[PDB]
């Protein structure tokens, strides 16, 4: 159904501030929201949310606490002010997905159309992307488990349409835009080793743990398929590569002419104004 | 004798070609913060923009 | 005081060694903010707007 | 450029040799107990005194100790001396007892000030023309203030009754504050005059006039042994909400230092506990003064504590000041702690750090802080940071009065005017009391510019260098006529321009060319 | 008769909300509110902040509903927003920022509880996007046109508040009308966060994915790039050739205000992504 969905950082900032009002709890437990946007058109939009209280069990995880009451005239009240927004689905601040999850989004299910579950970090100490986009449908296991409830993941972009750019932007005064050249460009080409080396590490860590000494039949099946794009690259001895790098090698040899010529360009100015200039305030000096 | 006006001497010259090189040190001290005060001009320039 | 020449100019000489990461740091920051408001007054014009003569 | 790590012992290790001299020498002495502070140092000298049984030779060295260049080493030397001694035996007594006075020279400077006194109608009729009722209302009195310093003459603010209290504002406050700097040293006739207003229901309409006596008094009663402190504690004790908290702990505050007293810190913490941002930054500005040399272990942990748990600004950088001038000595020490609260998000206390390594560096004995102060200065985008750069570094490179404007010559034009206006406090702190002509043949592109701020601050510097100069040697002409024009020009400048213009004007005309200010 | 130094608070959150108003922000007259919690009379803060339906009315006392006031604060009030309202805001498109009869006899009427009353007025529609500095007003009172205008303390953010400096409307409007300076807040947390978050907005999901695409576009792409900055670098090369000349008679004076450097420059600046993205490749082929 949806391909990609679009998530601006104002719900996020909503949970910086479910992160704010807390005023030392002592429980900070998860939290439901209600994200509210636009299923009308194919792709998804997030504009803005409100806040539900939502509250659960320390033993049992099977109790959930949400309103009908105070739903309906948020809602209500939101769709009065403005008709271009409805209901979407919710979220929750949860690093981990509980089982009573399926009951929770069950509700939207029921009265709302198919809902899209959304998963972020209470301590934002993730450098890679915070949020999750998880559509809910029922399919066919190829294994012959019961059917249910599975989440499937969705690409996501962070983005703003036209004053969140500036008010972020303002509000920052840090972050720098693309501004090509050399800084912008090697800076990526450091960190993004770290970017997929702490990534891999936190990941086939509990994959390797995971697999060997542990249950519950998740369907590993499909990490067959893993290790099977592990092996879509089986060495390579890059002989046929060669003239590809032989390609590449002359267009860092036309990069090489460009540079030389081009600074050979510049450096004419220079080593006439060093001279002719001296020369004339040397002899105008006395 | 023959050694605060020879030994010390050198060491004092020696101490003179150390001011030759901080001195290369103070004229790409001159030269880098004229570009600099340039620079600053400019950015100023497009501050007043 | 033609001995104590040396260690007094030591100090200048600290002096003017303590100016170099600075000059760096100058150079190497203000031209990033040179891009940055040129990007800043660059990202004021806009394609869309009204043509007179 | 001293560690200190050998120095010390080179001199305590080289004042043996004038002692088995024929005469002893004072500067050697003075210029080594400056120095090492060492109160075993001085174990043998003050008991020689007696031994060498020469009066003359000992009010010297007395006087020049006890005069300054030392506060808790003081205060130790003192019990020390009283302890020597009875609890010429007549001569003796007399002689301790008349080294510690230090009244005397408050009564022969107060007495010189008091008749070297010369005035001009002009300034004073200027500034009357130039007065406003709401901005420069506190520079008119903050000039006559200052110029009106050390000769405690009211008769010039007993022209009028209706240029004072005609409006009910801070103005009246910093009017009673003025008039507590134009009086100085009187243990009677200051609280006399402050109760001779309206000893009447002793129920004042405005209570700026009680809290400003406060203030007053903490300024006339200041390193002084006359103190009135323990009266002061009751007469805080009293029922009131903003002159007895702020005015209390700032007089109370500015009268207890180098006391180190445990109570006067219990009472400024409950007086803390409030919340409150104002009486909080007060706490803070006398908590600075009165645990100086002192260095408690939990204090920095519970202000520092105390500090991310308040949004008030007030309360920061009260706290901001108060663990920065707290801090001497800590050379060795507090690196760690420094290097530690350099990384903090809070701005306040980022300037915090560079105002605390700031008189703890003094003396131009680390190059490694002026790395990260200028490192600071120029990557950090915030303005609050980088206009509190340099003065740390005009703070400890003061030695040097010169080497100054050559490296600030780059931040004599930036591209952030806060940036100029921090190297305007910087030219003006370090080219004070000098004859440096580098800043000020640089003052001349400083005068004139489309921000008002590197303008006053400009005005500010040419205030700190023209003052006690000869005419004859130097041409500054220029500059005292651009100064004079600043008055006439207030109607096509800015506010606060001739705010800080008569502010400017008031630093030469201050004492009548008497008074001038050392490093 | 006591007047402070006031200065207004103002968090990310009522930014934002403010900008979605700024979308809201239609030549439709509109209605906000604004709600936080005075610790002190010399500070104030400002955290929820919502918008309000449109109608036919406009801007008025009569728009505001009461009863439903009431009864969305005390729908607050039994969540985790415990604050009353601190005033209130409002959108006054192309006729500029300024207040009219209308508006601020309602400000009169609203200013009856609090004596503060922060009023913020928002245009994004002549507003660039180059700055979102928006000011914050306030009102004078009536009776204190016999004393001096403002006896407020602290003259140095003056200066910070002379960002209006359009040389109408100030010293036009100045007339019983006066305003206040404006400064944020943040913490570590929000830092931390909105950065990481931007960050990865200008970054990919797992941030080698677009990466190797450019670097294999390099060969093709960039390639045309290249030929056209060798055609645009040859235009300005004709033209070097004439520069000797002129060099040779003149050299007094710059009569071209083309610099024919940095835009060069700019250009090697392009033509360093085939060396930087060449050690990437070299890693992509390694392991
Ligand atoms: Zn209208």
């Amino acid at each position: 159904a949806v391909q990609k969905v679009v998530v601006h950082p104002l719900v996020l900032l909503s949970v910086v501030d479910h992160f704010n009002r807390i005023g030392k709890v002592g429980n900070q437990k998860r939290v439901v929201g209600v994200l509210l946007g636009s299923w009308q058109k194919k792709v998804l939009d997030v504009s803005n949310s409100f806040a539900v209280p939502f509250d659960e069990d320390d033993k049992d995880d099977s109790v959930w606490f949400l309103d009908h009451d105070y739903l309906e005239n948020m809602y209500g009240m939101f769709k009065k002010v403005n008709a271009r927004e409805r209901i979407v689905g919710w979220y929750h601040t949860g690093p981990k997905l509980h089982k009573n999850d399926i009951a929770i989004n069950e509700l939207m299910k029921r009265y709302c159309p198919n809902s899209v579950l959304v998963i972020i970090d209470v301590k934002p100490k993730d450098l890679g992307l915070p949020t999750e986009a998880y559509i809910s449908v029922e399919e066919v296991h190829d294994d012959g488990t019961p059917t249910s409830k599975t989440f499937e993941h969705v690409t996501s972009e962070i983005g703003a349409e036209e004053a969140e750019e500036v008010g972020v932007e303002h509000l920052l005064r840090d972050i720098k835009d693309t501004t090509v050249g050399t800084l912008s460009q090697r800076i990526t080409n450091q960190v993004h080793g770290l970017k997929g080396l702490n990534s891999k590490l936190l990941d086939i860590r509990s994959y390797l743990e995971k697999v060997a000494t542990g249950k519950l039949p998740i369907n590993h099946q499909i990490i067959y398929q893993l290790q099977d794009v592990f092996n879509l690259l089986p060495d390579v001895s890059l002989q046929e590569f060669v003239k590809a790098f032989y390609l590449k090698t002359n267009d860092q040899m036309v990069v090489v002419y460009l540079a030389s010529l081009i600074r050979s360009v510049v450096a004419l100015h220079n080593l006439i104004n060093n001279k002719i200039a001296n020369r004339d305030a040397e002899k105008k000096e006395g | 004798l023959e050694e605060g006006k020879a030994g010390s001497g050198l060491r004092q010259y020696y101490l003179s070609k150390i001011e030759e090189l901080q001195l290369i040190v103070n004229d790409k001290s001159q030269n880098l913060r004229r570009l600099q005060a340039q620079r600053n001009e400019l950015n100023a320039k497009v501050r007043l923009l | 005081d033609l001995y104590s020449r040396y260690k007094k100019l030591q100090q200048e000489l600290e002096f003017l060694e303590v100016q170099e990461e600075y000059i760096k740091d100058e150079q190497k920051n203000l031209k990033k903010e040179f891009l940055h408001a040129q990007e800043e007054v660059k990202r004021i014009q806009s394609i869309p707007l009204v043509i007179g003569q | 450029m001293q560690n200190k790590q050998f120095r010390n012992k080179v001199l305590r290790v080289l004042v043996k040799i004038y002692m088995n001299l024929e005469k002893p020498d004072f500067i050697n002495v003075c210029q080594c107990l400056i120095f090492l502070d060492d109160p075993q140092a001085v174990s043998d000298i003050l008991e020689k005194l007696v031994k060498e049984d020469n009066l003359l030779m000992a009010y010297q060295i007395c006087f020049d100790l006890y005069e300054s260049a030392s506060q808790q080493f003081l205060s130790s030397v003192i019990q020390n001396l009283r302890t020597v001694g009875t609890p010429e035996p007549k001569d003796q007594t007399l002689k301790m007892i008349k080294i510690l006075s230090g009244e005397m020279a408050i009564e022969l400077h107060l007495q010189f000030l008091i008749r070297n006194n010369n005035t001009d109608l002009m300034i004073l009729k200027n500034t009357k023309d130039a007065v406003r009722n709401s901005v420069c209302h506190t520079a008119t009195v903050i000039a006559n203030s200052f110029m009106h310093c050390g000769t405690t003459s009211d008769q010039f603010l007993r022209d009028n009754l209706e240029w004072l209290a005609r409006a009910t504002n801070w103005a009246k406050f910093t009017a009673t504050a003025s008039l507590g700097v134009i009086h100085k040293g009187h243990e009677k006739e200051a609280l006399q005059l402050m109760a001779t207003y309206l000893p009447k229901d002793t129920s004042p309409g405005s209570a700026y006039q009680e809290g400003g006596g406060l203030y007053a008094l903490g300024l006339i009663h200041a390193n002084h042994g006359g103190d009135i402190i323990d009266y002061l504690l009751n007469q805080l004790k009293n029922a009131s909400n903003d002159i007895v908290r702020h005015g209390g702990s700032l007089g109370l505050g500015l009268a207890a230092m180098g006391t180190a007293r445990q109570d006067v810190y219990d009472l400024l913490k409950t007086n803390l506990y409030q919340d409150d941002a104002v009486t909080g930054e007060a706490a803070g500005l006398a908590l600075g003064l009165v645990m100086l040399g002192s260095k408690n272990a939990q204090a920095i942990e519970d202000m520092v504590g105390y500090a991310q748990e308040t949004q008030h600004e007030k309360i920061l950088r009260g706290l901001a000041v108060g663990i920065a001038l707290v801090m001497y000595g800590r050379m060795e020490e507090a690196d760690a702690l420094i290097e530690s609260l350099c990384r903090d998000k809070d701005p306040i206390l980022r300037r915090s750090g560079m105002y605390t390594v700031a008189m703890a560096y003094c003396g131009s004995g680390n190059n490694k802080a002026i790395r990260r102060l200028l490192h600071v200065a120029v990557s950090d985008v915030n303005d609050d940071v980088r206009r509190a750069a340099v003065e740390s570094l005009g703070f400890i490179l003061f030695r040097t009065p010169e080497q100054c404007p050559s490296v600030v010559s780059l931040l004599s034009e930036s591209y952030n005017p806060h940036v100029r206006y921090g190297a305007a406090m910087a030219l003006g702190i370090c080219c004070a009391g000098t004859g440096n002509k580098e800043a000020i043949n640089l003052l001349e592109p400083m005068t004139n510019d489309p921000v008002n701020y590197v303008r006053q601050g400009a005005l500010i510097a040419s205030a700190l260098i023209m003052i006690q100069q000869t005419e004859i040697t130097c041409p500054k002409v220029n500059q005292f006529r651009q100064l004079y024009s600043k008055v006439i020009n207030d109607k096509h400048d800015d506010v606060m321009a001739k705010f800080g213009a008569i502010l400017a004007q008031g630093i030469l005309d201050a004492g009548g060319h008497n008074v001038t200010i050392s490093l | 008769a006591v007047d402070t130094a006031e200065q207004v608070y103002i968090s990310s959150l009522a930014l934002l909300k403010m900008l979605k108003h700024g979308r809201a922000g239609v030549p439709m007259e509109v209605m906000g509110l604004m709600l936080g919690e005075f610790v002190d009379d010399y500070t104030v803060r400002v955290i929820d902040v919502f918008a309000m339906p449109q109608s036919g009315t406009g801007v008025s006392v009569e728009a505001v509903d009461p009863v439903f006031q009431a009864k969305m604060l005390d729908m607050l009030k039994q969540t985790g927003r415990p604050e009353m309202v601190v005033g209130w805001y409002h959108s006054h498109p192309g006729f500029g920022c300024w207040l009219s009869g209308v508006d601020i006899n309602t400000q009169q009427s609203f200013e009856a509880l609090s004596e503060r009353a922060v009023a913020v007025v928002v245009d994004p529609i002549q507003s660039v996007k180059g700055k979102v500095v928006i000011d914050a007003f306030r009102l004078i009172n009536a009776n204190m046109m016999v004393l001096g205008h403002e006896p407020r303390q602290t003259t140095s953010n003056l200066g910070h508040l002379n960002k209006p400096s359009i040389q109408a409307l100030i010293h036009g409007l100045n007339r019983h009308y006066y305003s206040i300076t404006i400064n944020y807040r943040k913490n570590e947390l929000e830092q931390k966060m909105l950065l990481n978050l931007h960050k990865k907005s200008w970054m990919e999901g797992l941030t080698l994915q677009d990466y190797s695409e450019h670097c294999k576009h390099n060969e093709s792409v960039v390639k045309e790039m290249l030929e056209l900055a060798k055609n645009y670098n040859k235009a300005v090369e004709e033209e070097d050739k004439m520069t000797p000349e002129q060099l040779a008679i003149k050299n007094v004076g710059k009569q071209d205000p083309k610099r024919h450097l940095e835009e060069h420059v700019d250009v090697l600046m392009t033509s360093n992504i085939v060396q930087c993205l060449a050690a990437m490749l070299d890693t992509v082929v390694f392991k």
